[PDB]
């Protein structure tokens, strides 16, 4: 018996990019050519991408040709597929196989697979983000809690950049949804909270969301 | 360039039977085919390395044939082992391609599904997440269609489907469908509702139910 | 400028595997010994990996010594790094760095370095489920459902293995959480429901999660 | 190899002189370099060789020492050299960096003003409840938040972002978020944030009642 071991598979967002890789054991893979295979949710066999012995010659299938680069290393035994800006439809299981037979030729199938690892690309390439109001309880303190928006950035304003002394936008953490979440909050006499009114103007770019919101006290 | 014409999408069986699947390909090749068979989730595995040239290790039940366009495979009595995918390829220097893989499966009459829908317990809709679960329990073929409707609107990206292989006792698949919501969605509506259509069936097949009673 | 590119960042778990990659523009790599650094939580550097001209040497820092390996291939200009058997402290930004100089030496610093790409590991290695009835409308069918865990298999029985006809456990689905579900389901007599008390007995194998739940008329 | 950097942040005016300091644990010959490194940006190269400056490198910057002890000055800081420096030993096919130090710009001691704002009623109708605590214009940087429920100190849910000193003052802000499910949030009444900071003699607590 021989084996393969296909790596770095999981989630991933539609135009974002994943790189897989495969190891083997029980043999070398520098006297093989090295093949990327798929099966589509749909049930059917994709051949993906090819390198040759030597790593001299590098193909693809035509519908990965161009936004895929395959890869290898002859000495630790890893073969690679760098997946740029993916598709819905590269969802599916990936394996990778060695093109071989007991005597090798310049044409041979592919005589031992891997387990395969699956892909899926969710179909949400930006996400737009929710705005909630920090409602105001000397000097005051509001602002707005930018939520759940991808990629970066979001830019935030105050009163359509009328109001900037005292502003605070913090940089953005991610959570462990994969999303990001920022708050922009400004300090202001506590007297112009009857008559003032306060806008954050929220715009995030990669989703083309603009949102206006007044925060006013509860 | 080649594309497989690989035929039928699926072959029904059943333990004892002799077998034949056809590969054809789209513009001729020199007798470059090979057979693998595929069971579910798992690694492809190589039965013929060339056409008609059964691979080592291989059981003596497996056989094919090829003319340079039009190719077989063939199984000389199904044991319970083979009811799995097969694929054809034509394998190329630096490239492949594969036929649309003939489904082997076991045999039965049609059955239509018997359907259930499964309300969120209140336990999970605490929380604040609804699932709302539709159950085809047992039906034949595999092929069936699952809507969802929310107060009568039909639903377009909420569920998830998945379908369980051949029942070892009567052979039937089944699916379910599960429609995610959360409780401030779930609770903007009252009826909840799965509509059916399969193999069997005359009409189309609805369960439904409504929020709180 | 000389250009340098990294991919394949984002969010991983406690025991899992992740590939880096780097590539580059404005240069040819093969010249270059090769570096991967990152930029741990208190805002310090610490080195990861580097390989040398023509693949020869690999090292890499104690942390990472042999649960990471670094590949090269020049042919096409990239660099990756295998992550396998991630950990808490492993989470940072990652960059690809070229080793070099205005006139290339026996030993350099790091000269051109890549925009860098995060990497957050999750401790989240074995998260439980959480566990649902679903409960019966002359047959019936009730079940339990299973949301939110990782990594597979949730395992179910019917009330300790005492009931088996009928009993289907359905195939995991992957959600846009990153997360599996699944359901589990029996058909019974109808006439059985006001004497017979249906339980699922359930373990999440990995974190050994053992669960119950009783399955009854609401 | 190990190596130790001091001080781990160096506070200073604009126009000073200024020595960073890095300690190799055996010799390493001259064989350190210097890196910059600004916030959310890849390291920048300095000096080499101990004391080689990079061509386009300023010349305020200089670097000196050999065998164990190694320092970097900076000759007149300009608003651009505020950031954070690494020592880094280099051989022929491996490196190790020290711990970093970070200049910023020195002022008086500030107290944080602290603000603790309750989710909105929008968001917690989604099932969802952010609780942000607020920590406005303080310095210097090192502040500590702890977030306790009905006396119950948090830990694991809540993550922290701090801004860059302020142009204008010098001072440092930070928002912390506490996230938890419409379920989670009304099992809980009070909600508090407990800041400890070196202008605070004494933990300052603010705190609201569900509802
Ligand atoms: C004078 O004559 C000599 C020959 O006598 C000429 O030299 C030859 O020049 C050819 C044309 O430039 C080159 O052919 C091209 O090569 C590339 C890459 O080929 C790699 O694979 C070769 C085969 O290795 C296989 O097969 C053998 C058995 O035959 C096995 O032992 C081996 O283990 C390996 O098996 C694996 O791969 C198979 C598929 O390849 C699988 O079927 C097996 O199961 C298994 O997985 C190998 O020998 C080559 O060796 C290297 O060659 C490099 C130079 O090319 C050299 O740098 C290196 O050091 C090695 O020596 C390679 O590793 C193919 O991809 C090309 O395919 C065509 O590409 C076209 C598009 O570009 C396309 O249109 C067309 O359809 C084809 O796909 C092509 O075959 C030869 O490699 C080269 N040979 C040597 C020894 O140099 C010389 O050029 C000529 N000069 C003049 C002026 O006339
Ligand atoms: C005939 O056969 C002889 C012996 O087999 C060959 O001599 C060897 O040649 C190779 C290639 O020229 C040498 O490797 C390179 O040596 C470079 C200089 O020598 C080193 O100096 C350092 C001190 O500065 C010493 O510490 C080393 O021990 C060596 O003496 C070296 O700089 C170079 O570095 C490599 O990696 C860096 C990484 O960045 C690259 O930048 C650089 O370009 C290069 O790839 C190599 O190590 C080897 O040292 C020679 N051996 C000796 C001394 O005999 C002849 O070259 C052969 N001649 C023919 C006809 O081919
Ligand atoms: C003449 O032709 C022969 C083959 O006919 C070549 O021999 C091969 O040479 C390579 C490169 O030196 C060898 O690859 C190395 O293998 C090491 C492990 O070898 C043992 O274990 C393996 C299984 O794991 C067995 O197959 C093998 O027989 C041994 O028992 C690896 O650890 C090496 O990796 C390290 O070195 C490289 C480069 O320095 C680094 O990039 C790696 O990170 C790592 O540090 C390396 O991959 C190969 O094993 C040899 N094959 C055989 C059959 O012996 C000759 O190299 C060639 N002559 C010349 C001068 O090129």
């Amino acid at each position: 018996e021989v084996q393969l071991v296909e790596s770095g598979g999981g989630l991933v967002k539609a135009g974002g990019s994943l790189i897989l890789s495969c190891g083997v054991s029980n043999f070398r893979i520098s006297a093989h050519t090295m093949n990327w295979v798929r099966r589509v949710p749909g049930g059917g066999l994709e051949w993906v991408a090819s390198i040759s012995t030597s790593s001299t010659y590098r193909d693809y299938a035509d519908a990965v040709k161009g936004r895929f680069t395959v890869s290898r290393d002859d000495l630790e035994d890893f073969v690679y597929l760098q997946m740029h800006k993916m598709r819905v439809e590269d969802t599916a299981i990936y394996y990778c196989a060695r093109k071989g037979s007991d005597r090798l030729s310049d044409n041979d199938p592919f005589d031992a697979w891997g387990p395969g690892t699956v892909v899926t690309v969710s179909p949400a390439s930006t996400k737009g983000p929710s705005v909630f109001p920090l409602a105001p309880s000397g000097t005051a303190a509001l602002g707005c809690l930018v939520k759940d928006y991808f990629p970066e950035p979001v830019t935030v304003s105050w009163n359509s950049g009328a109001l900037t002394s005292g502003v605070h936008t913090f940089p953005a953490v991610l959570q462990s949804s994969g999303l990001y979440s920022l708050s922009s909050v400004v300090t202001v006499p506590s007297s112009s909270l009857g008559t003032q009114t306060y806008i954050c103007n929220v715009n995030h770019k990669p989703s083309n969301t603009k949102v206006d919101k007044k925060v006013e006290p509860k | 360039d080649v594309v497989m014409t690989q035929s039928p999408s699926t072959l029904s069986a059943s333990v004892g039977d002799t077998i034949t699947i056809t590969c054809r390909a789209s513009q001729s090749i020199e007798t470059w085919l090979a057979w693998y068979q595929q069971k579910p989730g798992k690694a492809p595995k190589l039965l013929i390395y060339k056409a008609s040239t059964l691979k080592t290790g291989v059981p003596s039940r497996f056989s094919g044939s090829g003319s340079g366009t039009e190719f077989t495979l063939t199984i000389s009595g199904l044991q319970f082992d083979d009811f799995a995918t097969y694929h054809c390829q034509h394998y190329a220097g630096y490239s492949a391609t594969f036929g649309q893989g003939t489904r082997v499966e076991i045999k039965r009459t049609v059955a239509a599904p018997s359907v259930f829908i499964f309300p969120p317990s209140d336990e999970q809709l605490k929380s604040g997440t609804a699932s709302v679960v539709c159950l085809l329990n047992n039906f034949y073929p595999r092929e069936a269609k699952v809507q969802w409707k929310v107060d009568n609107a039909l639903q377009s990206g909420n569920s998830q489907e998945s379908v369980t292989e051949q029942d070892s006792k009567d052979s039937t698949y089944s699916l379910s469908s599960t429609l995610t919501l959360s409780k401030a969605d779930y609770e903007k509506h009252k009826v909840y509702a799965c509509e059916v259509t399969h193999q069997g069936l005359s009409s189309p097949v609805t369960k439904s139910f409504n929020r709180g009673e």
